[PDB]
């Protein structure tokens, strides 16, 4: 209905995309696929988002790898002027 | 309308005029035994990509424009 675009930024793990390959094309577009398996005990990336910031460390299938860079990257946007 | 058939057989035609034309015909089959501009424009795939990405701007704009 209207115009303009919103800055949505998404951080989330990398362990939980449905399709962690599909995206390792550097610098290339990669389709994606939104349709969504109940039975992949995954979850698919959330559309109309502008950005992402993929976050791993290491695991696969468990979250707690974005909350601590999450925070501190809103501390360090907080004390931009 | 017609400027774009008159333009097109004016590029398409020799350089020289009917009276000095006959040059121009032996030429034509001289090289018998052996277009970047004017009708199309060739780009590279950059460009075809900004070109796609303004088109579907342009219709979604006026798809808003019209229902609003």
């Amino acid at each position: 209905k209207s115009r303009g675009k919103i800055c949505t930024i998404g951080i989330a793990p990398w362990g939980i995309v449905e399709n962690q390959e599909d995206l390792i094309g550097r610098d290339v577009v990669r389709p994606y696929q939104t349709m969504s398996n109940p039975m992949s005990k995954l979850t698919v990336l959330n559309s109309m988002h502008s950005h992402f910031i993929l976050a791993d460390n290491g695991t696969t299938g468990k979250y707690g790898a974005e909350v601590k860079l999450r925070r501190q990257l809103e501390k360090h946007i907080s004390l931009q002027k | 309308f017609q400027r774009y058939q008159l333009i097109m057989t004016f590029h398409e035609r020799p350089v020289l005029p009917p009276p000095l034309i006959i040059f121009s015909h032996m030429t034509m089959i001289f090289q018998h035994v052996c277009r970047d501009y004017g009708l199309k424009l060739f780009i590279t795939d950059d460009e075809l990509k900004k070109v796609h990405d303004f088109e579907e701007q342009c219709i979604e704009e006026y798809f808003r424009e019209k229902d609003d």
